[PDB]
């Protein structure tokens, strides 16, 4: 641990500075060494996680899209050879970003997961679980693809099941849950109408639950539903 | 791009 | 070098991917690479090198800016002690920009400038020089901020007058050269008024060689008199 | 940030 030194405050403090300076490797990192500590994280520090790694990962996840787009063009008829650079720069950027997915799946596993025990921590680290999964699957191609799609899936299921028990249907973690895993299943799994089906059961589900909010948990789950609107227009 | 969180 | 073993057409065609990719420390990286080949660059290779280190450096500045204003802020009156946190992190990027700007010169000294014998490509060097030794003067605070502001006046008046020699006032290179010496000249020599002086007989100059021009080199020459412009007028 | 190239 680069971090082992520094104290776990301070890795939170200069987490929160990198994000204000948008350097969400800094973050990242900062974050994981305050994981490494041992301690469970609140709320605020679980956010700063997810925001780091999303940001790293994102950005990972559109340069390798934009290199497996030339890459493909490459391979088509008439294309004119031009040796195996493109694809090496592919592996390289793909290796890296299996790399972050690995660090952040490591965590989970040791130990975030099993000492949370609460429904809201517990369902935001297997919906994360889920997710760097998902990143997984999206560049796996070989022997090991089906098996990458159903740790997705069963963390995914494993969250949507104590979500469903736990939680509100309007909670902002549900909600970003099943979102989610509805474009887990048009994107990964090959099954669009299960995504449908649950972007819309999500949404009228929430719909009916808006009365019992506050302004401000309003706002938040709206939003949210409106993303899973998004989906649903983008499918239909 | 269809949205996630 | 990291790169030693690949060959140098593989570096140029794999910082052109990462250009695509917006992967901007991979390009930076594989640009140093080619450079180290050892080999002159042409217009094009130029062209690579300046924009990776460019975006590089770029990020690291506006995150150092964001990262000073937020210490200024702590350093004020009635504001509470938040410990060294801020410096230290302030410190960090400064220290990691440093080594960017230390990196460029280090290629411009060994051995890109020494070997650049037409107008086109020493000029270029000269003016990469006075633009690292700026970003270098813009975090510069101790017994070495007057000898770096220095290295950057005294690049970019080799610059200035080669190109006065040798290129027409038209000429892009020349026009961005005097645009950076200009900003060097309100925002680090505390001489506003030799700033706008020196945009507005370069603008005045290149005005007056514009029939001289194609149409797409035209668009080259108003494009950047245009960013003359605009500095006067935040200037005046 | 005035503008430089
Ligand atoms: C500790 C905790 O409760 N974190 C979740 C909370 C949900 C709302 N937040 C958001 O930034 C937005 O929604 C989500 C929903 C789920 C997830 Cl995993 C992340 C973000 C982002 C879009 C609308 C609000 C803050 C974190
Ligand atoms: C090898 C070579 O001639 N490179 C210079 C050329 C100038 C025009 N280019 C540009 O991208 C823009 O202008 C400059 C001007 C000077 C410099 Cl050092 C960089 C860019 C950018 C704004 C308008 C055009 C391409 C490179
Ligand atoms: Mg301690
Ligand atoms: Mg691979
Ligand atoms: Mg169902
Ligand atoms: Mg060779
Ligand atoms: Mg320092
Ligand atoms: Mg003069």
């Amino acid at each position: 641990g680069a971090m082992g030194s520094m104290e776990r405050a301070s890795l939170i403090q200069k987490a929160k500075l990198a994000e204000q300076a948008e350097r969400y490797e800094d973050m990242a990192a900062f974050m994981k060494g305050a994981v490494e500590k041992g301690e469970e994280l609140s709320c605020e520090e679980r956010n700063l996680l997810s925001v780091a790694y999303k940001n790293v990962v994102g950005g990972q996840r559109a340069a390798w899209r934009v290199l497996s787009s030339i890459e493909q063009k490459s391979n088509e008829e008439g294309s004119e050879e031009k040796g195996p650079e493109v694809r090496e720069y592919r592996e390289k950027v793909e290796t890296e970003l299996q790399g972050v997915c690995d660090t952040v799946l490591g965590l989970l596993d040791s130990h975030l997961i099993k000492e949370a025990g609460d429904a809201e921590s517990r369902v935001f680290y297997l919906k994360m679980k889920g997710d760097y999964y998902r990143y997984l699957a999206e560049v796996a191609t070989g022997d090991d693809k089906k098996r990458i799609i159903d740790s997705a899936r069963s963390a995914y299921q494993e969250a949507m099941d104590i979500s469903k028990k736990e939680m509100p249907p309007t909670n902002p973690i549900r909600l970003g849950l099943a979102l989610n895993f509805s474009v887990f299943h048009y994107e990964i799994a090959n099954s669009p109408e299960e995504a449908i089906s649950l972007a819309k059961t999500t949404f009228d589900e929430a719909m009916a639950d808006l009365h019992t909010l506050s302004e401000d948990s309003y706002k938040d789950s709206t939003l949210i539903m409106q993303l899973l609107r998004d989906n649903l227009t983008l499918w239909t | 791009f269809p949205a996630t969180v």
